[PDB]
């Protein structure tokens, strides 16, 4: 029976492909026979029959694709709403998110109010598997379908991707990120999304003092880790793109490593493609007061007399690279080498927006002179450039790699006097 | 189609207007419309001709913020110079009194060199009765941005205003121009350092001077305007990087037009009351002074020495042979 069924499939694939009228409608009836018998084929105990089931699938695909698309697409569709086997959905799912581009757009508004169930419904399923084809596919069917959605059709996708942020499973938390990022960028009024995003994850976790699951942190983290390059040019405010880099700020002093890495990876994203309107914010005196362990006090993010970039590059420092002493590696069973990696890229992207904050002390107000005699710079993170692992090492490279840039162009190549006042400011 | 027609110029029209007439972007979608039929109506083609031809110079003058569009109506012009002279200069002037109240309000996309670079072919391809008169052009010259504290609204500014001294200094004479300045009630004092400081926090709110002291007063202002913002602002924060060059590129025709003013010998008296007031304190801090646009201009030989040479050209026209600025750039030793 295995060796029969191989033979059964590969029979009715190259009759298929091999004959010669393709509009009669008694074809019509066969090919929705083949498509639903390899489906069906490709849930299957054996690998073998399963292997030549998926590899002549879309072999009939590639050759019935100029000309017989409309009903590949249909009978595609068909196993799509219904909810079989993982092996059978995903098969007919990254199948029919490939071709979804060649639907022309008169049948593109009744196919998106039918997948709108589907789309939905595949949310829901806990397999791994699944939900790894889901991510792929949402990305290609919202790109052609996107634009014929309406506004609250909209929000029951994004809804329906918003409740699998606090899964435990990390596969379905990253597909419910991706998706719903994506399900924004792909849509008629994408700036208004955006925004209606990006206040729904806040709300998630604008209570900062509250309590909140680390499931749920970690998903949050991780959509606006997608959403900010998007970000970059109703519409997002400034004051919204403010509690999102508070946001960030404060979870990178979470006390499981897996919400910080989550954290300093948004951070670092925060600082690469960096929105215009927080911008300018970060990097302004006045800043956002206008609108292991940290021993000491280094400042605060609402701070009225210096950029805010001062504070965050003295708190990254000061919780993951240095201690309170001079040349002093912070131990690497307090804080791992992937976090202090990580640490150092956020610090030499925002060295590259606001150079000045490289040069400042480590501790706003000094702390006690007893236990720590001399007073620590943040510039002391250079000292990573001798780690153990090559990784940090690459980064430090990296840091002051950028300083020398950042420097050079903020001061019109003019350093004796630019770094002639950042020596007297800060001491360094 | 065997004595029947297909489609019919008024209906391509038509489907032109729907896409204009829609939410769709006008450089993308109206205008790649628009190129190939005034390109055919016009360029190669009694009684229905013409009304289509006056629907389509319609539709041009409601996108003719857009450079683009600002092409199509050289084309029109050019055109129509050969065929009827009359009728080139009604069109040049009903063009005239629709851009030039629309510089004033800075609202014509030319903030780049090719929107700048169009907009001074069509000057001059306009009839010169069009713009004879310069009451009108010295108004829309002699104005101030709405605020100057975006790189945009500034640049869109500037550019408005070198489109019309380009005009000035070439279409019209010197006397004609400063006659006017004074008939015209303008003060020296528009776009004053008081006022530049006021404008770009964001508010939108004497003696019987020559008006070649203000004609040179209002240039020497911009000069400190885009020498200031040009090394007092952010590359990747405050601007961008075409906002950047487009800076520059402003700059270095600017002070191309005041060597030419200084040089050519045909604006004399604009020429002595710059050289007087190149010489003078910013009385009291109203104005820019020669020292402090020096310092904003040694700034900038690290960075732009292009643009510092074309200062140093202008320095010798006023007969500043100060060694202060000049053993300085040269770098004589000691």
């Amino acid at each position: 029976t295995k060796k029969d069924r191989v033979n059964h499939c590969l029979t009715i694939c190259e009759n298929i492909v091999a004959q010669s009228v393709r509009n009669s409608p008694e074809f019509q009836k066969l090919l929705g026979i083949a498509m639903e018998l390899f489906l069906l084929c490709s849930d299957d105990a054996e690998s073998d029959v399963r292997m030549v089931a998926d590899e002549c699938l879309n072999k009939v695909i590639k050759a019935l694709m100029d000309s017989n698309l409309p009903r590949l697409q249909l009978e595609l569709y068909k196993e799509i709403k219904k909810n079989g086997a993982p092996r059978s959905l995903r098969a007919a799912l990254w199948r029919f998110a490939e071709l979804a581009h060649l639907v022309r757009p008169q049948k593109c508004r009744p196919y998106l109010v039918n997948l709108l169930p589907c789309l939905t419904r595949t949310s829901k399923r806990p397999e791994e598997s699944v939900q790894e084809t889901l991510a792929a596919a949402v990305p290609k069917i919202m790109a052609s379908f996107g634009n014929f959605a309406n506004d609250n059709e909209i929000k029951v996708l994004l809804k329906a991707f918003i409740a699998n942020l606090k899964s435990s499973s990390p596969t379905i938390r990253r597909t419910a990120a991706g998706s719903a990022v994506s399900i924004c960028q792909h849509s008629r009024r994408t700036q208004y999304f955006y925004s209606w995003l990006l206040n729904v994850l806040l709300g998630l976790l604008v209570p900062v003092e509250d309590e909140h699951s680390t499931l749920l942190i970690l998903g949050v983290l991780l959509t606006l880790r997608y959403l900010v390059p998007l970000l970059q040019q109703v519409s997002p405010s400034a004051e919204q793109l403010v509690q999102v880099y508070e946001l960030t700020l404060h979870h990178t002093q979470h006390q499981d490593h897996n919400v910080v890495t989550g954290a300093l990876e948004l951070l670092q994203q925060l600082f690469r493609t960096p929105p215009p309107e927080l911008l300018q914010t970060l990097t302004a005196v006045g800043g956002i007061g206008q609108l292991c362990r940290i021993k000491g006090d280094i400042g605060q993010s609402t701070d009225d007399d210096s950029a805010p970039l001062v504070h965050c590059v003295r708190l990254l420092s000061a919780s993951f690279l240095l201690t309170g002493g001079k040349n002093v590696l912070v131990p690497d069973r307090d804080v791992r080498v992937s976090v202090k990696a990580l640490a150092l890229s956020c610090v030499g992207a925002a060295v590259a927006l606001h150079p000045e904050s490289f040069f400042s002390k480590l501790y706003k107000v000094p702390l006690d002179t007893t236990e720590y005699p001399e007073e620590q710079y943040v510039s002391d993170i250079l000292n990573y450039i001798d780690h153990g692992d090559p990784q940090v090492r690459g980064a430090t490279a990296i840091l002051c790699g950028t300083l020398i840039c950042s420097i050079l162009s903020r001061s019109r190549f003019h350093v004796g006097d630019w770094m002639g006042t950042i020596r007297t400011l800060t001491g360094n | 189609y065997h004595s029947k027609q297909i489609i019919g110029i008024p209906k391509i029209i038509q489907l032109c207007d729907g896409i204009m007439a829609s939410g769709r972007k006008a450089v993308t979608h109206a205008i790649p419309a628009l190129q190939p039929i005034v390109h055919d109506l016009f360029v190669l083609r009694g009684k229905e001709l013409e009304t289509q031809k006056e629907v389509v110079v319609s539709m041009l003058l409601r996108l003719i913020q857009y450079h683009q569009v600002l092409e199509m109506f050289i084309l029109v012009l050019q055109q129509c110079h050969k065929e009827n002279e009359d009728k080139w200069k009604r069109l040049s002037r009903q063009i005239a009194d629709i851009i030039l109240p629309m510089l004033a309000k800075q609202q014509m996309h030319i903030d780049s060199h090719e929107a700048l670079g169009v907009l001074n072919t069509l000057f001059e391809i306009l009839a010169p009765s069009s713009l004879r008169p310069v009451d009108m052009l010295l108004r829309s010259m002699f104005v101030t941005p709405n605020t100057m504290a975006s790189v945009s609204t500034v640049q869109l500014w500037i550019s408005g205003i070198l489109a019309i001294l380009r005009v000035l200094i070439s279409q019209s004479t010197e006397d004609i121009v400063l006659s006017r300045i004074q008939e015209l009630s303008f003060s020296p004092y528009l776009i004053s350092c008081t006022v530049i400081n006021r404008l770009r926090d964001g508010d939108s709110t004497q003696i019987k001077n020559l008006p070649e002291e203000t004609f040179s007063r209002f240039l020497l202002q911009l000069v400190g305007i885009l020498l200031e913002d040009i090394v007092t602002k952010q590359l990747k924060v405050e601007m961008s990087e075409q906002q950047h060059t487009f800076y520059c590129q402003e700059l270095g025709t600017l002070l191309m037009c005041l060597i030419h003013i200084f040089k050519s010998g045909m604006f004399r008296r604009i020429t002595a009351a710059a050289t007087r007031l190149f010489r003078s304190d910013g009385c009291g801090g109203s104005f820019y002074t020669l020292d402090s646009l020096n310092l904003r201009a040694r700034s900038m030989i690290t960075t732009h020495p292009a643009l510092v040479l074309l200062w140093c050209q202008i320095l010798l026209l006023v007969n500043h042979t100060d060694y202060r600025w000049w053993a300085e750039v040269q770098q004589t030793p000691k």
